[PDB]
């Protein structure tokens, strides 16, 4: 049931990156700055980045 | 990281 934070759609799930800190997602093609591929390491969405210290 | 396709 994951949708992209930017465009609010869940289509093209092969491009729909999942946050390692929560249930949120983002299409690599909606990401700014440019994200050409799904990263191998952990990715954190902006809501999770806001919880860091 | 992983995608919604690779998860399900
Ligand atoms: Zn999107
Ligand atoms: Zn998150």
């Amino acid at each position: 049931k994951v949708t992209c934070l930017v465009c609010r759609k869940g289509d093209n799930d092969e491009f729909l990156l999942l946050c390692d800190g929560c249930d949120r997602g983002c299409h690599i093609y909606c990401h700014r700055p440019k994200m050409e591929a799904v990263p191998e390491g952990d990715w954190f969405c902006t809501v999770c980045l806001a919880q860091q210290v | 990281a992983r995608t919604a396709a690779t998860a399900r």
